[PDB]
């Protein structure tokens, strides 16, 4: 199991390095965009022409590699925590027998150790783990909210905001109040960044709540 | 046999499906007659 | 506003001018190509940045280039 | 122990991503090719296709066979 | 006459030449590939007939023959289910002991240890347990032997051959003209009176003459081998009159309107059969007969060659008022000229009907021994819910396609379509506000309850032991429907369903149906459903109404139904097409149907399904935890997701291990989808440039130049793998859980 | 079960009256076809089909309510 | 010169028309002449009937006016259209076609704006022009 998880770690490190190195070395230009250095480090795209140029900047390679970095630290910390939890319990053979297939990771590490965390509050009462029980769900929420900025893109939201602008301008007792800045949808790069921020915060808070509450429930 | 039907049979999806099914049938029959080969016997 | 440049690889096919939804580009007289004309961008304050002109350009890497810059009411395409 | 290990490893991932990101920013903003003629940096740029293709190969190699062993065991 | 048969003979020669020319249908594609994008384009526009030609006649002929091909595939599928029931099933043993034999009609070959999937299903049989409900259908139809199933399979195969021959004949040999297809009145008359009416009448004939006596003998305890064959019920009127004495009177009471004489086999009993837990088959026979009469009557409404009948154009143009301008004028031309408008309406209607089927089939179980077959109930509810959601979103998609392509403003001046377009901003703004209101005052109740239970304030929650949100209207409707027998339906013996209230119908110590009470949690989850449906409507309707133009893009119709963007300008115009609205609405449909089926699964396992023991108490599967746990997100996470996934994750080494494998694989495909959804094309094209350099170094670069997937194809591939992964995860989880505990 | 009656002369009278009422009504309200000029077989079939529909409904209703 | 008294196409109105920024920041006008009364699609959504003779119409954006111009050019063979910009002060600025000749046709007197005298691959590196007001074009 240790063999397999280090080779998975090797996969994740090499792939994150692939994204980051490919972003750094194609930052000045590629065959699809030979004048990329004229456009800077961060820009949304170069338009739908030449086949389409979504996420072509080096900033976008940073953005793509952030998910792979979260994935590799997730794998590393999962391995560390499961091995140490099985060793501290005096049940290292559980890790030795269950880590060689993915269902062992899902059942004997994620599902099994979630029980004191998800029982921090229940319809019968609450205890000190409840805050982590909250934060866990909190993480599962904000991570999902990140998905909204990474799947849905700008023009839909701009047309909705145009309808809302019409609604506010045509509503009595509210058109007495006027914005100073025109409401617009978030830009393409900004939305990529905001989805990344919600995604990353959900990742960190979910795993932190899980690791602290699970170790506290089993041992403390 | 009609040459146009043979040319259709030579298309990439048909030949892909036939070749991968043929390969799968080799693996299946090899594992049917020689199962549980975790290792090369030496 | 956005900045639109036309480089001397232009062949004067007038496709970028026909593709422009905002009347930013126009054809002026030139001697550098067989068509005798080159694109120009005198009205980039009306440029929304859609890059339809770059999509229309047939020269290997583009002769017309749009560099997105400072956003205004016109360049953001705001009807409000 | 769990919190400390997890904390500093996530900090490590953030720092390494930042190192490569600001290296990309250096290539966009600060890299002068004429000042770096036949340099080690210039030769990285001159065999970037080999570097990226061999990284792609080793990633696909590792992923194909590691995921295959895990799914095989499952 | 005006409605006549006009046909062209041999319009298209039957030849294999175009089989060897991929992309022949499209002038753009017929030149051949130069990049790999062509390949994707070849599979992407192929059945998009209106984009290959402008002739409506050729499009209609292609549509008619493709529909014949689909009917052939459906008949082959049905014949397969009948054959696999005949040869590879435990159906006879299930007929002898329905309450103790798990239905199974799939047997695997032993190759790599997959023979473990041939589980011990009872009846001396090993196989994969099936949940499609075919065993109950065949028992309801009176099929008592596997020989009859073999004959049914042969009939399905023969009908498949007939359909595929009809497709070839009606495209390649005798293709109807456009004037034949443009008879909406004649098509509606024939399909209402002949397809639905005569179909209901003939199935009522089968139910009365075959299904009722065989099922009456089966419920009385007669072995299936000693039951007389159906033709013996046809010819021996004395044998038929032994079970239903009114058959001694013959057809005289029908023709003399002395219909009450038939009251012993045409009933209005309601409720459920206590022996089987299904609907009374006499009630279904009167139901299908009454539906046959109503459909045949409805099929004489529309004008045809003879002078009698309604003209639908006149009906539409007469209905117009002061709020609506020209009213319904111009809609007949749209619906007789645009195939996409008809597909939009019919897909929306078929989806809504599938959803109605799921609700009405769980609540009033129509087949014998299907109510206590909990895996079958959960499977068919979830399946028809998913089919309904997909078809409704498809109706929105093909509405958007009509709006972009076939809409003509000259023929649509100041009618309802024009006025809807002209107040689209008011519509979408009010819908946006009501969606935000529904989201706040439905999901924030769950968030508020999570915080209150986490903060140790149980008296501040929204619950039945706390500040209450009583679903008083639905409870009142339940009281009305419970009080209905003898009061507002005086000739019904029992309620339409026991879910509204009444006794606990139990079959074989398992609850067939019991009252489904509604509390605070039911209030919150029904308003969650209302929120999700209104948001899906918001996305799809905004995409349809802004498909042609908007304040952002004034010439959106020139770009088409399906385009990635109009560039980074105007701030960014990404995902601006109606297709991208369908792309987002499919995600929101997934969210809605997922919450609906989770509500169904938890509520049935917690409050309805269970075992009946001494003193009449019902021990439910999860012991009534829904009332106090489904008011928080933590309760859904722990008591539904964490608790009920124990069966799929501990399935390894058992017959249900395929569900664990599919569970893991569907999580994998779902995660794999996020690579396509979160990323963009330019990165992959530059990475492909480096890989092309690697292949070029070894002189193995392909002639067909590899390209990254298009932006629209990236979205479509991400959405397809996302839907497959999520639906497969719920599929494996539901099936493993309900097979183990039910 | 609602009471229905065996066939009698009253049932025939109601059916005949409903058929004749529907024949006259079809003469008056049918838009596309001395008062019985233009009267064709499809119009007679439609009127008599409505006459059996209306007569069946009336006979069943009058047997329900006790008029028989 | 924009004649404000030119009659408008018969339109029933819509919610897609111009907002307060038209009367506060700027508005656009398009005029054209039709040989007959005929139905066209509004760029803001809806069908309107243009009259025989002159037509004046008001929009919020220049792109809406040019979209309407392209529609009437490619569907009704109307090419005499004129697009103006109107300010709240009453100033009318003629916009399109700017010199009377359409921009896709070469006209005398036009001077090239934004033309660069080399190919796009000859631009300067950002490190060359950093902390310096030189343009990247050279
Ligand atoms: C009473 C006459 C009648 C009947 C039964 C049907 C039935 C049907 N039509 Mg239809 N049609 C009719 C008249 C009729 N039509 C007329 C007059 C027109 C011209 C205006 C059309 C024009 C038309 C079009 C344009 C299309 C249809 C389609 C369909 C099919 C709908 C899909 C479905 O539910 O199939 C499942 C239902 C079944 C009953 C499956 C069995 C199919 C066979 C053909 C039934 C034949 C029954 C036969 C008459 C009696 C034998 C039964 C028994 C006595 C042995 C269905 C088979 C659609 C289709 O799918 O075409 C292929 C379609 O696109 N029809
Ligand atoms: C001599 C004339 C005569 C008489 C006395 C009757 C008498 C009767 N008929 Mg009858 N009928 C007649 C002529 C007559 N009919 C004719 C000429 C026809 C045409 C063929 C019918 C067709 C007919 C049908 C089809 C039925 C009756 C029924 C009945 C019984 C009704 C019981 C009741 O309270 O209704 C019930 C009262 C209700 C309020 C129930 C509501 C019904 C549905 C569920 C509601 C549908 C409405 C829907 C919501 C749409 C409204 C929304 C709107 C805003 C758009 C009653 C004894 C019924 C019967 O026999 O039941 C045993 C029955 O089903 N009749
Ligand atoms: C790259 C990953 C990888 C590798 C190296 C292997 C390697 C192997 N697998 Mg595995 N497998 C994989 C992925 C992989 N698999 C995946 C992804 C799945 C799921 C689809 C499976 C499912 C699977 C099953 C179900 C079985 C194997 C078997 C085998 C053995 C082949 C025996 C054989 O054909 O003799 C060749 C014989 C000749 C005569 C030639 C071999 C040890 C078989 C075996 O023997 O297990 C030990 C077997 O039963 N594998
Ligand atoms: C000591 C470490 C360090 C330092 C000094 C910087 C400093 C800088 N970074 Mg960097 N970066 C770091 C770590 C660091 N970063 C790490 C760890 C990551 C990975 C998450 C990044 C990822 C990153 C990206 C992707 C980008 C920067 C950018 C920037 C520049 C502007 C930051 C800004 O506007 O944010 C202001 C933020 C706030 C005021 C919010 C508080 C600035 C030179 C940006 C830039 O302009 O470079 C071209 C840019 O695009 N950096
Ligand atoms: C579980 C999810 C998942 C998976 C499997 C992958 C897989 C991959 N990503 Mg990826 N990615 C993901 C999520 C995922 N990603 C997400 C969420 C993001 C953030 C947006 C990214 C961002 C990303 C970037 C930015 C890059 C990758 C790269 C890669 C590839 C190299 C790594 C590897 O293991 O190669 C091995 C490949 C695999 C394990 C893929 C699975 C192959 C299957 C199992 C083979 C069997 C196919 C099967 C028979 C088909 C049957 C279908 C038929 C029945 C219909 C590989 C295709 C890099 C790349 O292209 O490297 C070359 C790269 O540059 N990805
Ligand atoms: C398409 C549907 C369909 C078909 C093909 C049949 C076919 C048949 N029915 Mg049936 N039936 C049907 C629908 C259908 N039924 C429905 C919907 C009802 C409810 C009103 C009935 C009620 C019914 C009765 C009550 C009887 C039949 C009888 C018969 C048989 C005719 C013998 C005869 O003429 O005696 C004519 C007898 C006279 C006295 C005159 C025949 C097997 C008769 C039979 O033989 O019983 C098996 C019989 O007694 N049927
Ligand atoms: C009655 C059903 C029906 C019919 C006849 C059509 C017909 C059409 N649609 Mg429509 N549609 C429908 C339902 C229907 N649709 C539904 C329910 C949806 C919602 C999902 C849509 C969404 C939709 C969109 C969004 C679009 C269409 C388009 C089209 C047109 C071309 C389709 C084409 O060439 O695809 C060719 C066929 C394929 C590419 C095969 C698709 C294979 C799918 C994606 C994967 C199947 C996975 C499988 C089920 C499970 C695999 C699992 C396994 C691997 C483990 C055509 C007019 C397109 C168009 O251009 O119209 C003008 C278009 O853009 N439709
Ligand atoms: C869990 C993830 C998540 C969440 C919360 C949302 C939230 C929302 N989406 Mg969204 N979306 C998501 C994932 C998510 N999305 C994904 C993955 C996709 C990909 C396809 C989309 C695609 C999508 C589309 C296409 C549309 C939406 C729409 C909406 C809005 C619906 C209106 C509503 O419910 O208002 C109520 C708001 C909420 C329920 C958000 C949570 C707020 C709760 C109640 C707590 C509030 C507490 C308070 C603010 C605390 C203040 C503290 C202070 C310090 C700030 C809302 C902003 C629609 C929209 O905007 O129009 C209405 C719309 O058209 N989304
Ligand atoms: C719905 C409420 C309702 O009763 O509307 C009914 C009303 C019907 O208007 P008219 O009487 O003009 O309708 C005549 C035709 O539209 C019907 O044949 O519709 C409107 O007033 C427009 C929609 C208002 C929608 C507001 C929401
Ligand atoms: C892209 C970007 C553009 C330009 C700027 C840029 C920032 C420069 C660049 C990014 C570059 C990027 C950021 C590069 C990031 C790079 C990585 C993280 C460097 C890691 C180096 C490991 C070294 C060789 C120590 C190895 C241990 C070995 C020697 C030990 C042996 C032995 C020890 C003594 C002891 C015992 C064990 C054994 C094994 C026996
Ligand atoms: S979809 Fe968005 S990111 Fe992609 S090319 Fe179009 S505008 Fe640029
Ligand atoms: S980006 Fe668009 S508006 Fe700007 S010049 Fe090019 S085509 Fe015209
Ligand atoms: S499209 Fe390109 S080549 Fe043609 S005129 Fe414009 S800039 Fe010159």
């Amino acid at each position: 199991g240790d063999f397999l998880i280090h080779h998975a770690i090797a996969l994740a490190l090499h792939t994150t390095t692939l994204i980051l190195v490919k972003g750094a070395l194609d930052a000045r230009g590629s065959k699809l965009m030979p004048d990329k250095k004229d456009f800077g480090y961060s820009f949304p795209c170069d338009g739908p022409g030449r086949g389409g140029t979504c996420d072509i900047s080096a900033w976008d390679a940073f953005y793509l590699s952030m998910f792979w970095m979260l994935n590799t630290i997730g794998w590393v910390t999962f391995y560390w925590h499961w091995k140490h939890v099985t060793i501290w319990q005096g049940n290292a053979g559980q890790f030795n027998e269950s880590s060689t297939y993915i269902m062992g990771w899902l059942r004997d590490y994620l599902w099994l150790n979630s029980s004191p965390l998800i029982n921090g509050y229940n319809p019968f009462g609450m205890n000190s783990l409840s805050v982590w029980s909250w934060m866990f769900l909190f993480g599962h929420l904000i991570w999902a909210t990140g998905f909204m900025f990474l799947i849905s893109w700008r023009g839909y939201w701009q047309e909705l905001i145009e309808t809302l602008v019409w609604a506010h301008e045509r509503t009595p007792l509210a058109n007495l109040v006027r914005w100073k800045d025109k409401p617009v949808a978030l830009s393409i790069v900004q939305a990529r960044l905001v989805g990344l921020i919600h995604f990353t915060a959900g990742y960190i808070f979910t795993y932190a709540a899980f690791v602290i509450a699970s170790t506290t429930g089993k041992f403390g | 046999m009609d040459s146009n039907f043979l040319k259709y049979l030579s298309t990439a999806p048909v030949l892909f499906t036939v070749w991968l099914s043929f390969t799968a049938s080799f693996i299946i029959e090899a594992n049917r007659f020689f199962p549980d080969m975790l290792y090369f016997p030496m | 506003s956005h900045s639109v440049k036309v480089y001397d690889t232009c062949i004067g096919c007038t496709q970028c001018v026909r593709a422009c939804p905002c009347d930013v580009l126009e054809m002026v007289s030139w001697d550098g190509c067989k068509a005798g004309q080159i694109a120009s961008a005198p009205r980039t304050e009306d440029c929304i940045g859609c890059k339809r002109c770059e999509t229309a350009c047939p020269t290997d890497f583009l002769s017309v280039r749009v560099y997105l810059g400072g956003e205004t009411t016109r360049s953001m395409g705001l009807a409000y | 122990q769990s919190a400390l290990y997890t904390h500093h490893q996530y900090i490590a991932g953030f720092l390494m991503v930042g190192a490569f990101a600001h290296g990309a920013i250096f290539f966009v903003r600060d890299y002068d090719p004429e000042q770096n003629k036949n340099n080690v940096l210039a030769r990285i740029l001159d065999h970037k296709e080999a570097i990226i293709s061999h990284l792609s190969w080793v990633s696909l190699f590792l992923g194909f066979h590691t995921l295959g062993i895990y799914v095989h065991n499952d | 006459k005006k409605v006549s048969i006009t046909v062209d003979r041999d319009p298209v020669a039957t030849s294999f030449e175009k089989w060897a020319q991929p992309g022949h249908f499209s002038r753009t594609l017929a030149k051949g590939p130069k990049t790999t994008t062509w390949i994707w384009n070849l599979h992407a526009d192929v059945h998009d007939f209106d984009s290959h030609t402008n002739s409506l006649e050729d499009i209609s002929r292609k549509i008619f023959s493709a529909h014949f091909g689909q009917l052939s595939i459906i008949f082959l599928w049905l014949s397969g289910m009948y054959f696999h029931g005949a040869r590879f099933s435990n159906y006879s043993a299930w007929l002898s002991n329905p309450t103790a034999v798990k239905p199974s009609a799939q047997v695997v070959w032993p190759i790599v240890g997959q023979e473990i999937l041939n589980g011990d299903v009872g009846g001396g049989f090993q196989g994969v347990q099936v949940t499609s409900g075919f065993f109950q259908i065949w028992r309801a139809s009176g099929i008592t032997s596997e020989v009859e199933l073999y004959w049914c399979a042969l009939a399905g195969l023969l009908m498949s051959g007939l359909m595929i021959f009809a497709g070839w004949f009606h495209y390649h040999k005798a293709a109807p003209k456009l004037e034949w297809f443009q008879n909406a009145e004649s098509m509606l008359n024939h399909h209402l009176s002949g397809l639905l009416g005569l179909g209901c009448l003939s199935w009522a004939g089968h139910q009365i003459h075959i299904s009722l006596p065989v099922n009456k003998l089966l419920d009385a305890g007669v072995a299936p081998q000693e039951i007389p064959l159906p033709h013996e019920f046809l010819v021996n009127r004395d044998l038929m009159a032994q079970l239903y004495p009114s058959f001694s009177k013959g057809l005289v009471p029908f023709f003399t309107l002395n219909w009450s004489e038939y009251s012993d086999f045409l009933t209005f009993k309601g409720g459920l059969n206590p022996v089987t837990g299904g609907l009374w088959l006499s009630d279904t026979a009167h139901h299908h007969l009454a539906l046959a009469v109503l459909f045949i009557v409805a099929g004489h409404m529309y004008r045809t060659n003879w002078g009698i009948g309604h003209s639908m154009k006149e009906i539409l143009e007469a209905h117009k008022g002061p709020f609506t301008g020209e009213g319904h004028k111009g809609l007949y031309e749209i619906l007789t000229t645009s195939w996409h408008a008809q597909l939009a309406i019919n897909l929306a209607m078929m989806g809504s009907v599938s959803i109605i089927v799921a609700h009405h089939m769980y609540a009033m179980p129509p087949y014998p021994y299907i109510a206590t077959d909990y895996p079958t109930q959960l499977s068919i509810f979830t399946h028809h819910m998913w089919i309904g959601g997909f078809c409704v979103v498809g109706g929105a998609a093909h509405a958007g396609i009509f709006m972009v392509r076939d809409y003509n403003p000259a023929q649509n001046y100041n009618n309802l379509l024009d006025r809807v377009i002209r107040h689209r901003d008011a519509i979408i703004s009010h819908l946006n506000w009501i969606c935000i209101f529904l989201g706040f005052h439905s999901f924030g109740l769950y968030i508020h309850n999570d915080t209150m239970r986490a903060l140790g304030r149980t008296q501040d929650m929204f619950s039945d032991t706390a500040i209450q949100l009583k679903p008083v209207f639905a409870q009142w409707v339940q009281s009305i429907h419970t009080l209905a027998p003898g009061n507002t339906t005086p000739n019904a013996l029992a309620t339409a369903s026991y879910a509204f209230g009444g006794d606990v119908v139990a079959v074989g110590n398992k609850v067939a149906m019991m009252p489904i009470s509604l509390g605070t949690a039911d209030f919150m989850v029904h308003h969650i459903h209302a929120f999700t449906i209104h948001v899906t409507v918001l996305i799809l309707l905004k995409g349809v109404l802004f498909s042609r133009n908007s304040r952002l893009i004034p010439d959106k119709a020139n770009l088409g139904f399906r385009f990635p963007c109009d560039g980074p300008g105007r701030g960014g115009t990404c995902q601006s097409s109606a297709w991208d609205s369908v792309f987002l609405g499919l995600f929101w449909m997934y969210n809605c149907i997922s919450v609906v089926i989770f509500h169904f699964s938890w509520k049935m396992q917690s409050d309805v399904w269970g075992t009946v023991q001494a003193d009449g108490t019902v021990t439910h599967i999860t012991g009534g935890n829904f009332a106090q746990s489904a008011i928080t997100i933590n309760g859904w996470l722990r008591d539904f997701l964490w608790a009920q996934a124990s069966q799929v994750i501990q399935s390894y080494g058992s017959a249900l291990s395929a569900y664990g494998l599919i569970f893991l694989g569907a999580h994998f495909i779902w995660a794999f989808s996020l690579m396509f959804l979160f990323s963009g094309r330019g990165y992959w094209q530059e990475l492909i440039e480096s890989i092309v350099w690697a292949h070029n170094k070894l002189n193995v670069a392909p002639a067909i130049q590899p390209r990254a997937l298009s932006i629209t194809q990236g979205r479509a591939v991400g959405l397809a793998h996302y839907l497959l992964g999520g639906i497969g995860t719920t599929w494996a989880f539901f099936l493993a859980r309900i097979i183990s505990v039910g | 079960v609602p009471q229905t009656v065996a066939w009698s002369a009253k049932t025939g009278a109601v059916m005949v009256l409903s058929n004749i009422l529907c024949i006259v009504a079809g003469r008056y309200v049918i838009q596309v076809k001395g008062s019985f000029a233009g009267f064709g077989l499809p119009e007679l079939l439609a009127s008599t089909s409505l006459g059996h529909i209306v007569g069946s409904g009336a006979i069943l209703g009058l047997s329900y309510v006790g008029v028989l | 010169t924009l004649n404000l008294q030119i009659p408008s196409p018969t339109f029933e109105g819509s919610t897609g028309g111009w907002l307060r920024a038209a009367e506060v920041e700027e508005k656009y006008a398009i005029t054209w002449t039709s040989p007959k009364e005929q139905v066209f699609e509004m760029p803001t959504g809806g069908a309107a009937i243009m009259r025989q003779g002159e037509n004046l119409l008001y929009l919020a954006r220049k792109e809406q006016c040019l979209a309407l111009a392209t529609q009437v050019k490619n569907s009704f063979k109307i090419t005499d259209y004129k697009v103006y910009r109107i300010f709240p002060s009453g100033e009318v600025q003629y916009l399109h076609p700017k010199d009377g000749v359409f921009p896709e046709k070469v006209n005398a007197g036009r001077v090239g704006v934004g033309n660069v005298s080399h190919s796009i691959g000859k631009n300067l590196n950002p490190a060359q022009i950093k902390f310096t007001s030189k343009s990247f074009n050279g």
